[PDB]
RNA sequence: GCGGGGUGGAGCAGCCUGGUAGCUCGUCGGGCUCAUAACCCGAAGGUCGUCGGUUCAAAUCCGGCCCCCGCAACCA
RNA sequence: CCGAGGGUAGGGCCCGUGACUGGGGCGAAGUCGUAACAAGGUAGCUGUACCGGAAGGUGCGGCUGGAU
RNA sequence: UGGGAGAGGGUGGUGGAAUUCCCGGAGUAGCGGUGAAAUGCGCAGAUACCGGGAGGAACGCCGAUGGCGAAGGCAGCCACCUGGUCCACCCGUGACGCUGAGGCGCGAAAGCGUGGGGAGCAAACCGGAUUAGAUACCCGGGUAGUCCACGCCCUAAACG
RNA sequence: CGAUGUCGGCUCGUCGCAUCCUGGGGCUGAAGAAGGUCCCAAGGGUUGGGCUGUUCGCCCAUUAAAGCGGCACGCGAGCUG
RNA sequence: GAAUGCCGGCAUGAGUAACGAUAAAGAGGGUGAGAAUCCCUCUCGCCGUAAGCCCAAGGGUUCCUACGCAAUGGUCGUCAGCGUAGGGUUAGGCGGGACCUAAGGUGAAGCCGAAAGGCGUAGCCGAAGGGCAGCCGGUUAAUAUUCCGGCCCUUCCCGCAGGUGCGAUGGGGGGACGCUCUAGGCUAGGGGGACCGGAGCCAUGGACGAGCCCGGCCAGAAGCGCAGGGUGGGAGGUAGGCAAAUCCGCCUCCCAACAAGCUCUGCGUGGUGGGGAAGCCCGGGUGACAACCCCCCGAAGCCAGGGAGCCAAGAAAAGCCUCUAAGCACAACCUGCGGGAACCCGUACCGCAAACCGACACAGGUGGGCGGGUGCAAGAGCACUCAGGCGCGCGGGAGAACCCUCGCCAAGGAACUCUGCAAGUUGGCCCCGUAACUUCGGGAGAAGGGGUGCUCCCUGGGGUGAUGAGCCCCGGGGAGCCGCAGUGAACAGGCUCUGGCGACUGUUUACCAAAAACACAGCUCUCUGCGAACUCGUAAGAGGAGGUAUAGGGAGCGACGCUUGCCCGGUGCCGGAAGGUCAAGGGGAGGGGUGCAAGCCCCGAACCGAAGCCCCGGUGAACGGCGGCCGUAACUAUAACGGUCCUAAGGUAGCGAAAUUCCUUGUCGGGUAAGUUCCGACCUGCACGAAAAGCGUAACGACCGGAGCGCUGUCUCGGCGAGGG
RNA sequence: GAGCUAGCCCUGGCCAGGGUGAAGCUGGGGUGAGACCCAGUGGAGGCCCGAACCGGUGGGGGAUGCAAACCCCUCGGAUGA
RNA sequence: UGGUUCGUGGAGCCAUGGGGGAAUCUGGGCGGACCACCGCCUAAGGCUAAGUACUCCGGGUGACCGAUAGCGCACCAGUAC
């Protein structure tokens, strides 16, 4: 659910805010955080490389488990599922038997208490890992490996879920979230499930203030600057574009497609994305 | 109101410090040109 | 001031490339119908805003004048 | 003390009237089309939705109070 | 107490036929559509044909002048959860009944909100014809919507 | 053009007379009262408001009358803006 | 002799403006060649959430004393932050270092770059963060948590004793965290006392009094008491915490659990040491054997790492405890005690300012802590006042115009003016009472009105006590008294009606613009499958992001409600393996220079050969665009209808003389005595129109219009008065 | 040259007092169960009034200034972007 | 592509970033596209005085300056500020 409040201000009136309903601790495991170096949005030379970047909540970085495989065969308990601030998604504690504890993405509808295990041998259940060729095509699938022993790469956001459409030799085809039909690894992992926190999209900001918490300093239309400053600049009282709406670096924005044509991973990409 | 000269003797020396102008090739030529010139304080006096 | 027009009753071609005025509508005569509209078959009507000029000959090229359309009339 | 009433302020209901405006009724010798009554020339009617100079049209579902 | 019939309702699964799109093979001069045409599609290889894949929606034969529900309404198949109802036995209660101003719920289609989904169909809209005109009827397209969830709307030739 | 600050208002005036008023006249289609028209006359006077930045103009209520112009469209080392 | 030339000197304005906050002065005594200005006394005024006090920056001897007054001081000067000289800053415990890390900086490894140089995990550096052992008083002209006095504590070295598998840069625990609100118990600080101590006073009509005035504390080891914080104990298994591990993590069991225990802190007491007023007398002496007590208020501070709630989810590392590895177990470490050892730098003074930043002894600026009393609902507000500090480094007169800042005004009450600009009015608190509209929160302190002091009597409830006395807090009900006036002074909304624009709180042209502009939640288009797009850099490397399509970039629009039409010819973007054009290169028909020759060398047709362009198609919340003429209806008028030309298609809804309307003060209506403004209408819209969004919208605005009430020197129309000039 | 100014990063600090009273929770009513209503408790918020503090709306003064942006009155924010 | 007087010119020579890629005296470069002839020279390794440039320093000399000159400084100047 979303939870929205009564009009006592003007901002409270449409602000709506998460229901934190599945979160069962409200503390991080300490020996799995470590500090976020926060940026500005400044690279190493200091100067700010994407703009409008700042001011928010400070945050405490969770180490999560993006490989899986690396403890295969030994089941866990979910001990815990608890508030990540720095993804979409909520995080679940896993209590290995093994005594080791590791964070991952809570999946939708894994519960506190149950036992999840990563393998070849998984039973096919929310929560558990595989290599993408011992999953039943069809079943739906989060938190996928891009490639064999790199780390979960795809459908991480909150709600996300690829799903496996087919097979054709060592790959796998998924269906990602924004629809695009791949050959993904058939030995890269992935977890059964969609992410939980689905309600995530539902949620209204409410005002000024909680994107500035969010991080997020205000963004200038460049219809609003003058001609030094972008293209979309200047002109005696309001203006239209006057030309194809453009970056301020001089490169169209309505349309005009960007990946690198001959790009070495085109071969696996069957459908670019619908819609 | 508030102007523009608002000393601190840390920032002072670690900005037109001896070191600071060791540091980098253009400094280093401050102090050669300084010398050269014969200045009596090749760095500005700072009381730490 | 700068550009563009005036041609059967209406609205548009023809002008640039001189000779050769065309299309839709309307109009008159006759068909079909009880009659009417539609429809079919026939026919009439423009001397091309004018006045001048170039030429063998001017709606056509050129000039004067009348009228109408559009744009401009800024720094002050 | 209460007190006719006068005064100040803010409410409620009613009546009259108002540039302009919405449709309604009648008038009728105007204009435009022909929606309905026959299978009325796309069966009609219907609730709703969108659209059109106008009757109306169309989509969706419904009724026969529909000919054959 | 014992028995029956049924598209009554709700949730989760699931099966095949067909339309569409996409990939491959093979193949060539048209296909489509109509009263007749045209728009449209097709040598940039369409139609028609075989194989594969994807997705949504509706369930042909059974099917009925049938069944069920208070009405709206309900149809492939399976399971679970659940309402109404009829029969037989004539065992129990002892008039505990009927109707019902308000109230409460339910209430086809279209319509609205938020988020999904989107094959076919199709308001609006575009085009081709017909026509005196055709903001229509016919044809080629086509967006909402039609589908799912939750929440609204509460109308009707909601009719026997 | 090595600067002559530019509308209107306020303030303070001063002059011109082609005189709005008051004074004096001739003619009148001047009975009277009241007007018309021209002549003489610059001594004084020449109101308060609503609209608009306005000057101007329209309008209200009065008035003997509600005059027109010059002074760098008088007046910003006087004010306003 | 001129260059608004250059450098210097000296004039003029002129004995003129000014002499730097309107908190303010007056006399007496002293000093001295000289005194409004220096010292002393008395009187007067000003500050007191400071104009007092204590830190940190910064300044750098300005500190203290002696002797001076040429210059500095906006006057004067005997004085001074000035001249000369002499003196003055004392730490194992305060701050920093011999500790730790943060951003960042630097940088073994490594990566990159013409050179210079740019990166870079570790490591190192880096603090107002973590860590860490001193409190009260006394003393100097000047320093003191630094010297002295009392009472406490820390580490290091060594030795003794008891104890233990000791041992680490390695493992683990901990350190370790947000915002808001908050409990109990305390302390700081404060008020009162008929109680305790004290020099004294009795005036001027009264008072020898429960009279007046002054003061009634500070620090303190162990022990203890009160209040808080932290923490389960035992056993078995163990594959995890890059070795090991008895530790930690995980699983099972037993006992304990809102108990305790154990431990740490706060407060209280505490052996002991300190201080100790008014007044009087010359900083000190005295008071004084000073007293040192009870009650109440009571923190934002302490116990603390306490509690609850919420979402935006809230540093690191060392010290510290535990584990074990090499090693070594004659060692080593722990605990207790003893002796010895304990380094470098700062310390003066100013510090909301005459010592810092502003050229000045400059009405400006400058971070943290303390900041008393009474009254006013509260308070860090306001008035007065304590402690302390001041009267602002030119004065004395006079009583013009005029200026500034201020007070009052007859009758009128916006007639002022671009405008109520300005100044009035209103003003706090309690009660009564409040409309359209609305997103149901609001609008709202709407509007409007009543009350407000003091006195006596009666009475209700809470806190602290004890359940009572006293004290403190919140009231209620009667009968009265005085004044023009009871928030009696000071601090403290004028209100209503109605339009435009922007939803809103916010942001902006530092120094002529705070707005209707920017941003804003929210909507839409588009790009991006991750070594993402994009941005910075030559690169390495970075940001994006330790993120992954519910995510990230670009753009437009701008809460919300009802909506957002038609045009893909042109431009753009997207799609299109055909065709056309197409560069290097391939290819070499054919031709040439040359040589006796083989040969060497040049040119070169056909054909093959990318992107891009052409060509085909799509696309509007892509750039953009959205007609002309003529006719027609029972009188006119207009034209639902028709004809025709052009176009890629000819402006839909809604709005409209508008933030847009030229003609224009359009026309009509409202409001006014009178309305170029304003509001409501009309529609021949010069030249509105649908995300450079269209039309509305409650609430909001130091935005921009119009109107009314209230009230006023804005005005008729000026007058008087005050103070600084 | 970022000791002024702009943004961001690390680490600290500050915001008197008063006012309005969201969700939640508790109790009562309500129903088949509910929704819901009512009272109490509670203490939310780019909420309200108003110091510090951050500003700089209007007017007056100042203009060889006290000041190369100041002063008086007035006014905006003041738990938050 | 640079260098040469040579700016694509008939453009050789010297140098070299990319591609291809030999030979050892019958070997190879050059004499301004190219060929022949005639001549010159020995690439892809290194060193090498002196003649040449400069004036911080020392000296000598001026139809050079003489304190607004001559160095910015005759003087406690790269100082005061
Ligand atoms: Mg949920
Ligand atoms: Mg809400
Ligand atoms: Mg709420
Ligand atoms: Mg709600
Ligand atoms: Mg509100
Ligand atoms: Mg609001
Ligand atoms: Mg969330
Ligand atoms: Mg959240
Ligand atoms: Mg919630
Ligand atoms: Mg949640
Ligand atoms: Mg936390
Ligand atoms: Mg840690
Ligand atoms: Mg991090
Ligand atoms: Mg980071
Ligand atoms: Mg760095
Ligand atoms: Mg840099
Ligand atoms: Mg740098
Ligand atoms: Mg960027
Ligand atoms: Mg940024
Ligand atoms: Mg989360
Ligand atoms: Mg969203
Ligand atoms: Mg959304
Ligand atoms: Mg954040
Ligand atoms: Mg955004
Ligand atoms: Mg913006
Ligand atoms: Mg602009
Ligand atoms: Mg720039
Ligand atoms: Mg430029
Ligand atoms: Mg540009
Ligand atoms: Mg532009
Ligand atoms: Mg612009
Ligand atoms: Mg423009
Ligand atoms: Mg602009
Ligand atoms: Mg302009
Ligand atoms: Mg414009
Ligand atoms: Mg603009
Ligand atoms: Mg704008
Ligand atoms: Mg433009
Ligand atoms: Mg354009
Ligand atoms: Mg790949
Ligand atoms: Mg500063
Ligand atoms: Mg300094
Ligand atoms: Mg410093
Ligand atoms: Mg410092
Ligand atoms: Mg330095
Ligand atoms: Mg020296
Ligand atoms: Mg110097
Ligand atoms: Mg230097
Ligand atoms: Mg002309
Ligand atoms: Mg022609
Ligand atoms: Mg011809
Ligand atoms: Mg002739
Ligand atoms: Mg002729
Ligand atoms: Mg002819
Ligand atoms: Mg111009
Ligand atoms: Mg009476
Ligand atoms: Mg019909
Ligand atoms: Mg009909
Ligand atoms: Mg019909
Ligand atoms: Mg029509
Ligand atoms: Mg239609
Ligand atoms: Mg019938
Ligand atoms: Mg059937
Ligand atoms: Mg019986
Ligand atoms: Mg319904
Ligand atoms: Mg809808
Ligand atoms: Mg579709
Ligand atoms: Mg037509
Ligand atoms: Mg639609
Ligand atoms: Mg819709
Ligand atoms: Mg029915
Ligand atoms: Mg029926
Ligand atoms: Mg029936
Ligand atoms: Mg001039
Ligand atoms: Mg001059
Ligand atoms: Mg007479
Ligand atoms: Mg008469
Ligand atoms: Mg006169
Ligand atoms: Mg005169
Ligand atoms: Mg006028
Ligand atoms: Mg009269
Ligand atoms: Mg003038
Ligand atoms: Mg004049
Ligand atoms: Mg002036
Ligand atoms: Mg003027
Ligand atoms: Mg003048
Ligand atoms: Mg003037
Ligand atoms: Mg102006
Ligand atoms: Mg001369
Ligand atoms: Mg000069
Ligand atoms: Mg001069
Ligand atoms: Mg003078
Ligand atoms: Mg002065
Ligand atoms: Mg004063
Ligand atoms: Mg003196
Ligand atoms: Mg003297
Ligand atoms: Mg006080
Ligand atoms: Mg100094
Ligand atoms: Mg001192
Ligand atoms: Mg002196
Ligand atoms: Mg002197
Ligand atoms: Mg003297
Ligand atoms: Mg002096
Ligand atoms: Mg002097
Ligand atoms: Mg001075
Ligand atoms: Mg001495
Ligand atoms: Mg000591
Ligand atoms: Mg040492
Ligand atoms: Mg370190
Ligand atoms: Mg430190
Ligand atoms: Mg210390
Ligand atoms: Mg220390
Ligand atoms: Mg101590
Ligand atoms: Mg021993
Ligand atoms: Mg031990
Ligand atoms: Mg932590
Ligand atoms: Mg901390
Ligand atoms: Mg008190
Ligand atoms: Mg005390
Ligand atoms: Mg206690
Ligand atoms: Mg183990
Ligand atoms: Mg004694
Ligand atoms: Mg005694
Ligand atoms: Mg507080
Ligand atoms: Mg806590
Ligand atoms: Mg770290
Ligand atoms: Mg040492
Ligand atoms: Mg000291
Ligand atoms: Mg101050
Ligand atoms: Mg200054
Ligand atoms: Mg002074
Ligand atoms: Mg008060
Ligand atoms: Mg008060
Ligand atoms: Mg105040
Ligand atoms: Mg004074
Ligand atoms: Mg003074
Ligand atoms: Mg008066
Ligand atoms: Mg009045
Ligand atoms: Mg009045
Ligand atoms: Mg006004
Ligand atoms: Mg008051
Ligand atoms: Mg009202
Ligand atoms: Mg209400
Ligand atoms: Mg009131
Ligand atoms: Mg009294
Ligand atoms: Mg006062
Ligand atoms: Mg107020
Ligand atoms: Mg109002
Ligand atoms: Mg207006
Ligand atoms: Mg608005
Ligand atoms: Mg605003
Ligand atoms: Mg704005
Ligand atoms: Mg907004
Ligand atoms: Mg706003
Ligand atoms: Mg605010
Ligand atoms: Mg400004
Ligand atoms: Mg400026
Ligand atoms: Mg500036
Ligand atoms: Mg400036
Ligand atoms: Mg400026
Ligand atoms: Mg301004
Ligand atoms: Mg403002
Ligand atoms: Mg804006
Ligand atoms: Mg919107
Ligand atoms: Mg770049
Ligand atoms: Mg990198
Ligand atoms: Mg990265
Ligand atoms: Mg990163
Ligand atoms: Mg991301
Ligand atoms: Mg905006
Ligand atoms: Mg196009
Ligand atoms: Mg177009
Ligand atoms: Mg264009
Ligand atoms: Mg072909
Ligand atoms: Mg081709
Ligand atoms: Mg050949
Ligand atoms: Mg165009
Ligand atoms: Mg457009
Ligand atoms: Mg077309
Ligand atoms: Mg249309
Ligand atoms: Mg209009
Ligand atoms: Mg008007
Ligand atoms: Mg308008
Ligand atoms: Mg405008
Ligand atoms: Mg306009
Ligand atoms: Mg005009
Ligand atoms: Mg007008
Ligand atoms: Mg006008
Ligand atoms: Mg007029
Ligand atoms: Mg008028
Ligand atoms: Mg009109
Ligand atoms: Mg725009
Ligand atoms: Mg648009
Ligand atoms: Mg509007
Ligand atoms: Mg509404
Ligand atoms: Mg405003
Ligand atoms: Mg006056
Ligand atoms: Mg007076
Ligand atoms: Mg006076
Ligand atoms: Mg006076
Ligand atoms: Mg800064
Ligand atoms: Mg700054
Ligand atoms: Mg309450
Ligand atoms: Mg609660
Ligand atoms: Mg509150
Ligand atoms: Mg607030
Ligand atoms: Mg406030
Ligand atoms: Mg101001
Ligand atoms: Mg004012
Ligand atoms: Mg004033
Ligand atoms: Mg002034
Ligand atoms: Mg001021
Ligand atoms: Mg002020
Ligand atoms: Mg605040
Ligand atoms: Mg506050
Ligand atoms: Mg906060
Ligand atoms: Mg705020
Ligand atoms: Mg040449
Ligand atoms: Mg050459
Ligand atoms: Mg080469
Ligand atoms: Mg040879
Ligand atoms: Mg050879
Ligand atoms: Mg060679
Ligand atoms: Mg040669
Ligand atoms: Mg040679
Ligand atoms: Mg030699
Ligand atoms: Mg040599
Ligand atoms: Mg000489
Ligand atoms: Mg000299
Ligand atoms: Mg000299
Ligand atoms: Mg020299
Ligand atoms: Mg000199």
């Amino acid at each position: 659910a979303v939870k929205k409040f009564k009009p006592y201000t003007p901002s409270r009136r449409f602000m709506t805010v998460a229901d934190f309903s599945e979160i069962t601790k409200t503390e991080p495991e300490k020996s799995l955080v470590k500090p976020l170096k926060k940026t500005g949005g400044r690279n190493n030379q200091g100067r700010i490389t994407v703009r409008f970047r700042g001011g928010g909540h400070k945050r405490l970085y969770r180490i999560i488990d993006f490989k899986r495989w690396d403890k295969v065969g030994i089941p866990a308990k979910v001990a815990a599922i608890e508030y990540d601030p720095n993804r979409s998604a909520r995080i679940a504690l896993l209590h290995y038997v093994d005594g080791e504890k590791r964070y991952i993405i809570a999946p939708d509808g894994l519960q506190v208490g149950q036992q999840v295990v990563a393998g070849p041998d998984a039973p096919i259940q929310v929560g558990n890992a595989l290599p993408l060729r011992f999953i039943p095509v069809g079943t739906v699938v989060h938190a996928v490996e891009l490639e064999p022993k790199k780390g979960a790469k795809l459908a991480r956001a909150a709600g996300t879920s690829a799903q496996i459409q087919g097979r054709e030799g060592d790959y796998v085809i998924l269906r990602l979230p924004s629809g695009e039909l791949r050959k993904v690894h058939g030995e890269c992992y992935a977890t059964v499930g969609a992410v939980g926190n689905a309600d995530h999209k539902n949620i209204v900001l409410g005002k000024a203030g909680r994107s500035r918490w969010l991080g997020r300093r205000p963004h200038v239309r460049g219809a609003a600057m003058n001609p030094v400053d972008h293209p979309h600049g200047g002109g005696e009282g309001r203006a239209p574009r006057g030309r194809p709406p453009a970056s301020p670096w001089g490169w169209q924005t309505k349309g005009l497609k960007t990946r690198k044509r001959r790009k070495p991973s085109s071969r696996f990409i069957i459908a670019r994305r619908k819609k | 109101m508030k102007r523009t000269w608002q000393p601190n003797r840390r920032k002072r020396a670690k900005t037109h410090g001896f070191r600071a102008r060791m540091r980098t090739p253009g400094g280093r030529k401050v102090l050669k040109r300084r010398r050269q010139k014969g200045r009596w304080r090749l760095t500005p006096a700072v009381r730490k």
